[PDB]
């Protein structure tokens, strides 16, 4: 299951 | 992650009139926006999200219109009103999906009445009532009760100012108005509120209590021409003085 | 024994040509089983192998909105480094993000991985502990104070360990006769001559997986490590793995190397002798 | 249905703690649920969240009871207060498909009634006169503890209000009371309350 | 800031014989960035319908990528892999060897 990427912006 | 807000809290306009609710956040750039609408006071149906300014999106089609002038600055309006437009809206933000798990968190939301025959609007009456001497005697406490009868629509703001300033504590007032006559479909409603003090306190007559009542109906602009007073937005008030015998 | 799982996405900016190219490819083991690639038509998480084709509309639209989700925030992050460093805008700048986990024999969580690289080179990563961040730089030391404020490390723990690890075991379930299968090299000799004088003997292993493998050369039983050629692995194009070690040979002498080969499918290591 | 809050209405004595059910339908596999608390006022605060692979989340007196098999996310208060009356929310929070936002889903709500514990009973019908009318009146029953009930009256033009509760704060003091006022002629405190059932020691002082 | 030149390798799936469908695979590694450039010749002609696997990385975020059609191999055909790449001043081209 491809990462929930909640907050990874930098 | 600070501050949001809406604005006006409470309306009450007639059918095919305008509307125009504002919402601002404070202390977050880039922020999701979101409209949501309470009917009754249960479930909360999501109206409109915004994901960034000028982008404006809904899950169903809607007849209200949104839109987002600027980063902070969120919008819900109508250019007619329909009946069925009544309702009670909350403006909400979030954080973004990039910017970290979205929380979302609701303004103080606004309640919007509109009204269809403006005839059947009235401002209340407001009375205070003052403490018995039984109860002074038994209990050694003073309970007054303040009393908004015969108005309409539903949403007044009662409060209590003893000696100028708002008083909470001691106070209860009825959860929600009663209506005068729950035969009609549009009975005028009644309210009811209680301060209780020390003895010693009603027994000073430098106390001042004041029960007030902001009322919202028609405004200024509004066409009336029935002979009784016209029943705009208003506060009405009635008082009573600390006294020993 | 051990498995794994795998993302790796690669977002690659082509400045005045357009928004930058987000692919992304996912692997249990040496196997890849979806793609996403937003300049495809389709413009959702696609399957690339069978045993995932079983997975209901349900799984390629919640994966599709993950995918598409980082691949728009990866496109942010390119402007954010390019800021970050000053950097111009005439340039192409890449992003690489790895994802995933690794689980023992048992199916249990073993170790989790979050990890970005800036045009080739870390930038940042989730610590073994899965608890804090290495920032390559100072740039990423920026990123490392945003990501502590937003809780990502702590969030990501969980997801690893939670919803990754159980996917994996899933995954290796629907597609046990595949995922959990083992080919043996099949292998062989070839001999090549130079010269008159000398001769390339070359050990050949073929059609196995997964693509871990050893391949050795022995002088009369003694290891010519520095005297061996050995080709990286390499995909035969079937799911399955080939590679050939070759050493050079004085004419005469070929009899005295020994070509050993060790794979996870072979009950007991091979020789091979001229 | 797509979440679910059975309890339309739950009451609780102060003190004590209170458990506000939530059951939820998703296909997703990573999830939020967040718990929120609609003020009298209409405020919508947010509580407390739960992350699908999160252990049970808890702050301060809130807690929440994650049974992700039964897809179950119960919300606990305990030590309850006053003000803790309120109506609860449980939402339900997915990843869109276009991967663009958050939708956040909303139940119907649970309305949750701490209830004041009376220690110092002393029910009694008070009548109080107009500050600006003497002749116009109106009857308070109060100082009752919360075993007793509010009945509206046989009269259409009786008018009682339900019972609420107010807090003297510096005083540690709480009561109970309600109001009743009418035009009827034959409208008296000695009779305003008693299609109610009230303390047979209930005060009603003389004139 | 610093680039990965290509690793080649040409080679079939299947061990070579004359007049079997077999495929041929051009597999490029190890380098960086990612934007290449890769063809199959046939007799130095440009192969027309050649296709790849999708682009993956290794633990040293280096790119690879499998190049590949089918084709049927002969005695006389000479088959071999065209590449180009930021850090190549010109295509490399690797011959395919059949016991390579």
């Amino acid at each position: 299951r491809y990462p929930l990427t909640f907050g990874w912006c930098f | 992650s600070q501050t949001i807000h809406q604005w006006p809290a409470t309306l009450v306009q007639p059918v095919g009139s305008p509307l125009s609710l504002e919402c601002t956040v404070e202390g977050t750039s880039n922020p999701n926006l979101y409209w949501y609408r309470q009917a009754a006071g249960r479930g909360l149906q999501l109206l409109f999200y915004s994901v960034g300014i000028g982008q404006i999106s809904s899950e169903v089609p809607q007849n209200l219109s949104a839109s987002r002038p600027q980063d902070r600055q969120f919008i819900l309006s109508s250019k007619k009103l329909l009946l069925s437009d009544s309702g009670f809206y909350l403006c909400a933000w979030s954080v973004s999906v990039g910017a970290g798990v979205p929380t979302i968190y609701f303004g103080e939301g606004s309640w919007l009445t509109v009204v269809e025959d403006l005839n059947k609007v009235f401002p209340p009456e407001v009375a205070v009532f003052e403490p018995s001497e039984a109860e002074i005697s038994h209990t050694q406490k003073a309970t007054l009760v303040c009393l908004a009868t015969g108005f309409f629509p539903d949403h007044v703001e009662l409060s209590w100012w003893v000696n100028g300033k708002e008083v909470h504590s001691g106070v209860c007032t009825d959860p929600q108005p009663l209506k005068e006559q729950p035969a009609l479909n549009d009975s005028r409603y009644a309210l009811s509120s209680r301060l209780r003090v020390s003895a010693t306190f009603w027994q000073n007559p430098r106390n001042h209590f004041r029960c007030q009542v902001q009322f919202y109906g028609l405004s200024e602009n509004d066409e009336w021409t029935q002979d009784r007073a016209k029943p705009v937005t208003q506060i009405v008030s009635a008082e009573a003085w600390g006294r020993a015998d | 024994g051990s498995h794994s799982m795998r993302y790796f996405s690669t977002s690659v900016s082509r400045p005045g040509r357009g928004e930058p190219r987000f692919i992304a490819v996912g692997y249990v083991d040496d196997t890849q089983f979806v793609r996403f690639d937003s300049d495809a038509a389709s413009q959702r998480m696609e399957p690339r192998a069978p045993w995932i084709e079983q997975e209901g509309p349900e799984y390629w639209d919640e994966e599709t909105g993950k995918v598409k989700a980082h691949s728009q925030t990866d496109r942010e992050n390119l402007r954010i480094a390019l800021r970050y460093y000053n950097q111009s805008e005439a340039g192409s700048h890449t992003l690489q993000m790895m994802f995933g986990c690794d689980v023992g024999s048992d199916g249990r969580f073993l170790r989790g991985y979050h990890q970005y690289a800036y045009d080739g080179k870390d930038y940042i990563a989730l610590k073994e502990d899965l608890r804090s961040w290495t920032a390559a730089d100072m740039a990423a030391q920026i990123t490392k104070r945003k990501w502590e404020a937003a809780h990502v490390a702590e969030q990501q723990r969980a997801y690893l360990e939670g919803t990754c690890v159980d996917g994996l075991r899933r995954y290796l379930e629907n597609g046990k006769e595949t995922l959990q299968r083992t080919d043996p090299p099949k292998t062989h000799m070839t001999h090549h001559p130079i010269s008159d004088h000398e001769a390339t003997l070359r050990c050949w292993a073929l059609g196995f997986y997964p693509a871990e493998i050893t391949l050795t050369w022995q002088r009369d039983g003694e290891d010519q490590t520095q005297d061996t050629e050995l080709v990286e692995t390499r995909p035969a194009g079937d799911g399955t793995f080939q590679k050939w070690a070759a050493v050079v040979v004085p004419s005469g002498e070929e009899q005295r190397y020994t070509c050993h080969v060790q794979h996870e499918g072979l009950p007991k290591p091979l020789t091979l002798r001229w | 249905q797509k979440v679910t809050q059975a309890q339309s209405s739950v009451s609780m004595p102060v003190r004590k703690a209170v458990t506000l059910n939530c059951l939820y339908e998703t296909s997703w596999w990573s999830y939020y649920i967040f718990w929120y608390k609609q003020l009298p006022s209409k405020e919508m605060i947010f509580l407390i969240r739960q992350g699908s692979d999160e252990q049970n989340a808890k702050s301060g007196r809130y807690s929440v009871n994650f049974k992700k098999a039964a897809k179950s996310v119960a919300l606990t208060i305990s030590a309850l207060q006053l003000e803790d009356s309120a109506k609860y929310f449980c939402a339900l929070g997915e990843l869109a498909r276009s991967g663009g936002y958050q939708k956040v889903t909303f139940g119907t709500g649970t309305k949750l009634q701490v209830i004041p514990n009376i220690q110092n009973p002393d029910p009694a019908v008070y009548q109080l006169r107009d500050s600006k009318s003497s002749d116009k009146s109106v009857c308070l029953f109060t100082d009752f503890d919360s075993q007793t009930n509010v009945s509206q009256s046989k009269d259409s033009d009786v008018y009682i209000t339900d019972k609420c509760v107010l807090d003297m704060r510096s005083m540690d003091f709480k009561s109970n009371s309600a109001v009743a006022w009418s035009n009827k002629s034959d409208f008296a405190c000695a009779n305003a309350f008693n299609n109610s059932i009230i303390p047979e020691d209930t005060f009603f002082p003389s004139p | 800031m610093i680039q990965r030149t290509p690793k080649i390798q040409v080679y079939s799936r299947h061990p070579a014989e004359n007049g079997k469908s077999n495929f041929l695979n051009c597999y490029v590694s190890g380098f960086h960035p990612s934007d290449i450039e890769v063809d199959l010749l046939k007799n130095g002609e440009r192969i027309e319908k050649v296709e790849h696997s999708d682009l993956s990385f290794s633990k040293d975020w280096s790119f690879y990528l499998l190049y590949y059609t089918e084709f049927t191999p002969t005695e006389k055909d000479e088959y071999a892999c065209r590449v180009n790449h930021v850090t190549l001043s010109q295509p490399k081209i690797v011959k395919w060897d059949r016991d390579m």
